[PDB]
């Protein structure tokens, strides 16, 4: 319950310098996926289909 | 270089595939590295250049 006045005020007299740390992702892991070596591992009929 | 018990034959990886084997005729520890390295990259400048 912060007080409130009509003819009075609160003014700071001394301070504090705070260090705030943010963390933002930038790069997802770059990924290339071959399909034939994935799906048709050492085959010919699989690649023909 | 692993510790194969004489009944233990098949080394599995984290990807649950075949990793390290042993000949059923001659007792020997082996390691497998798969073939089919990567893909084809083509470097070219502009055709008019
Ligand atoms: C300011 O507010 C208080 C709150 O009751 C009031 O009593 C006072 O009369 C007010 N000031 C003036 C100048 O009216
Ligand atoms: C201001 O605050 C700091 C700590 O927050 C204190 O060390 C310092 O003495 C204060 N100075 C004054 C002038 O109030």
């Amino acid at each position: 319950s912060v007080a409130y006045s009509n003819n009075s005020i609160a003014i700071p007299t001394n301070f504090t310098i705070s260090v705030t740390t943010e963390i933002l992702p930038v790069s997802m892991t770059k990924t290339s996926v071959d399909c034939t070596m994935y799906i048709c591992g050492d085959s010919t009929e699989c690649s023909n289909l | 270089n692993k510790k194969f018990l004489p009944f233990q034959q098949f080394g599995r990886d984290i990807a649950d595939t075949t990793d390290a084997v042993r000949d059923p005729q001659t007792l020997e520890i082996l390691d497998i590295t798969p073939c089919s390295f990567g893909g084809v990259s083509v470097i070219t400048p502009g055709t008019n250049t």
